[PDB]
């Protein structure tokens, strides 16, 4: 089966730079030509840069020429970007895609790394219980982090059904904010145990908060 | 305008290359856009080799272009001409 | 540059209908340099249509494209709850470029929303600022009101709204209204009111809690 698999993204600063990388497997990947495709929050797709599968062809959006190089290694299955000057404007999801033999296309893609460009610190969140009062809701509300994004399971991923985890929303102060609810039968509240994973990997903080009445 | 007439050919295989020629002849006027695709991606300006737009002796012109590829790939490449708002896209031949 | 517009930028249509999705280049493209992409909220895009009407590996026959010169059509007939997704068109005739996206929303049945309200938790109290978290679960179509009263005081520009995207199963939306106040503020006043307004219901439904419970 075809797989890419991005990494590298991460929080910079204006003017710093960053390098993307995409691990390729399940087919010979040099025999296929590459790009970077990127998504701005919320955003359309824009595509990025292309080289072909011996490196001869290589190709840049006007947005990005000079500042940013594609660039692959055969022999490891690569593909890479090196970001250089960056922007705000170029805060993306930053997919790997291949180009399809003959037709063209995007014919697979990659699950995406984010890069954000900003001049703000990395904030850790704090994490309270939305009670169950007296079907129950209860949850858990992620308040004041920087930058995206947090991630929220309950009882490490073996509670799914039911369960809503809500887009981040921007603060005045400039911090990010997210709650997660989950609704449960009013009988599991005496004998069920309820606790939310939250994880917020660019500042270290992983917490678990049991929710209870 | 005068639509071109496109013929495609293989020749000087060597050291497991083959270069494929794209020929343009009999068109008018001048302007056209004439270039190698690989997977449908247009080559740089680059890996091309480029003749010029020449006059017939016919009251027309003829140009062509060609690019140095691996034999067995021919599949993967394709020439591609725009003149006067019409476009094509033509195979190497096997 | 060659730019490429979509119409319509949103369609909503019910299970089972048939959707029109229609794509201009600002030039011509040939037919073989025309793809289709569909994204999923949380996903990457995949790959649609290749060549203006070739299907790729996988997509079911219910998918179908045509067009040419500066015109270019997506068919999606019988269309379902999963289909729910952001649709691209993306030309390779000059350079790469994506159109902006055209959203195709389900349509479903009137569903009321279930309301609850969730009080600041005692462990945000220690910090200064209480946080009061109103949940509308699982309600169609998207169009709510959301008021906050304190001591039936109506309240303003002090509460942020965030809203799921449409389930992918059952079509509906969740939202989550946060009211945010000061501790001092908050220990001032005694009954917090949530009061919704919704097209499923006869009447607005309020939740409120007192200050202690
Ligand atoms: C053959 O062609 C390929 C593709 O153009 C080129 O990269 C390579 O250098 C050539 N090899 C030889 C031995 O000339």
């Amino acid at each position: 089966e075809v797989q890419l698999v991005e990494s590298g993204g991460g929080l910079v600063q204006p003017g710093g730079s960053l390098r993307l990388s995409c691990a390729a497997s399940g087919f010979t990947f040099s025999t296929y030509s590459m790009n970077w495709v990127r998504q701005a929050p919320g955003k359309g797709l824009e595509w990025v840069s292309y080289i072909s599968y011996r490196s001869r062809t290589i190709y840049y959006a006007d947005s990005v020429k000079g500042r940013f190089t594609i660039s692959r290694d055969n022999a490891r299955n690569s593909l890479y970007l090196q970001m250089n000057s960056l922007r705000d404007e170029d805060t993306a999801v930053y997919y790997c895609a291949r180009w399809g033999y003959g037709s063209g296309g995007f014919d697979y893609w990659g699950q995406g790394t984010l890069v954000t460009v900003s001049s703000a610190s990395t904030k850790g969140p704090s994490v309270f219980p939305l009670a169950p009062s007296s079907t129950a809701a209860l949850g858990c509300l992620v308040k004041d982090y920087f930058p995206e994004p947090v991630t929220v399971s309950w009882n490490s991923g073996a509670l799914t059904s039911g369960v809503h985890t809500f887009p981040a929303v921007l603060q005045s102060s400039g911090l990010y904010s997210l709650s997660s609810v989950v609704t449960v039968p009013s009988s599991s509240l005496g004998t069920q145990t309820y606790i939310c994973n939250v994880n917020h990997k660019p500042s270290n903080t992983k917490v678990d908060k049991r929710v209870e009445p | 305008t005068v639509p071109p007439m496109v013929n495609v050919t293989r020749s000087e295989a060597s050291e497991g290359n083959i270069t494929v020629t794209c020929r343009a002849s009999s068109f008018y006027p001048r302007n056209i856009i004439l270039t190698w695709r690989q997977d449908g991606v247009s080559l740089s300006h680059d890996t091309q080799q480029w003749g010029d737009v020449l006059p017939d002796g016919n009251g027309t012109y003829q140009t062509w272009v060609a690019t140095r590829i691996c034999r067995g790939e021919e599949q993967r490449f394709t020439c591609y001409m725009e003149h006067s708002g019409n476009h094509s896209t033509h195979p190497v031949p096997s | 540059e060659i730019v490429l517009t979509q119409s319509p930028g949103t369609l909503s249509l019910s299970p089972g209908e048939r959707a029109t999705l229609s794509c201009r280049a600002s030039q011509s493209v040939s037919s073989s340099y025309l793809a289709w992409y569909q994204q999923k909220p949380g996903q990457a895009p995949r790959l649609l249509i290749y060549g203006a009407s070739s299907r790729a590996t996988g997509i079911p026959d219910r998918f179908s494209g045509s067009g040419s010169g500066t015109d270019f059509t997506l068919t999606i007939s019988r269309l379902e709850p999963e289909d729910f997704a952001v649709y691209y068109c993306q030309q390779y005739g000059s350079s790469f470029t994506f159109g902006p996206g055209t959203k195709v929303d389900i349509k479903r049945t009137v569903a009321a929303p279930s309301v609850f309200i969730f009080p600041p938790s005692d462990e945000q109290l220690k910090s200064g600022t209480a946080s009061v978290v109103c949940l509308l679960n699982n309600f169609y179509p998207r169009e709510a009101k959301v008021q906050w009263k304190v001591d039936n005081a109506l309240q303003s520009g002090n509460s942020q709204e965030s809203v799921t995207e449409q389930d992918s199963k059952d079509s509906t939306y969740s939202l989550s209204s946060t009211l945010t106040l000061s501790k001092a503020d908050y220990e001032k006043h005694k009954v917090y009111a949530c009061e919704v307004t919704h097209q499923g219901l006869s009447s607005p439904v309020t939740k409120s809690f007192n200050r202690g419970e």
